[PDB]
């Protein structure tokens, strides 16, 4: 969905900086599998585990 | 004109799957998720049209992106006489999805006891396990149904 993270300034304008997914990445059912989160003894979890 | 089946068959108008029937549509047309004529009307309990589809040969094992079949769905939602006229018509009665999820599991967790009742009666591995190791049963304990958990004894 993306998130607001905080500002920056863009030629002395002050504008929002965001952080989402490429493109590719968030376009199928199938690339939800594909992100991982991490647990706390440092595992890299795929999202289908839970 | 497959597509016209798809939303006739979920607008529910029965007379216009009839016509584009006759007027020789593919029964088993589908959209981007999956969804089959018989995944909508089943869906949103249309009886008349499930009938009306598997008549014309309707597959009625068709699954979506995601290995779910209308039984899942009708099950689900508890629209009881199709998951027996499904069931009646060659239903997989132990289709599971992607997530390993069955018919019974989902009409457990959404406590309908005679789509449960019937699903048994035409089998159903009551110790089916999903992806997480969750039998109907477990389901029926956790939601503190005691009607359920004693029939799926």
């Amino acid at each position: 969905g993306g998130s607001y993270v905080n500002d920056f300034i863009d030629r002395g304008r002050v504008k929002k900086v965001y952080v989402m997914s490429e493109a590719k990445y968030r376009m199928l059912p199938d690339d939800i599998g594909d992100w991982y989160v991490r647990a706390a003894d440092g595992q890299m979890v795929p999202f289908s585990a839970f | 004109l497959g597509k016209k089946l798809l939303e006739a068959a979920r607008a529910g108008r029965d007379d216009e799957v009839r016509i584009l029937m006759a007027n020789g549509a593919d029964v088993n047309a589908a959209d981007v998720v999956g969804w089959t004529p018989l995944h909508l009307a089943a869906y949103w309990g249309h009886l008349e049209i499930v009938e009306v589809l598997l008549k014309n040969g309707a597959d009625v094992n068709a699954y979506d992106t995601l290995g779910s079949t209308p039984l899942h769905l009708a099950a689900h939602f508890g629209h009881l006489e199709i998951v027996e006229v499904l069931l009646k018509n060659g239903a997989d009665v132990n289709a599971k999805d992607d997530n390993g999820i069955t018919p019974l599991h989902l009409a457990a967790n959404r406590g309908h006891l005679e789509i449960v009742e019937v699903l048994l009666k035409y089998g159903a591995d009551v110790n089916a396990q999903d992806k997480f190791g969750k039998t109907a049963f477990d389901i029926s304990i956790n939601n503190g149904n005691e009607d359920l958990a004693e029939i799926l004894q």
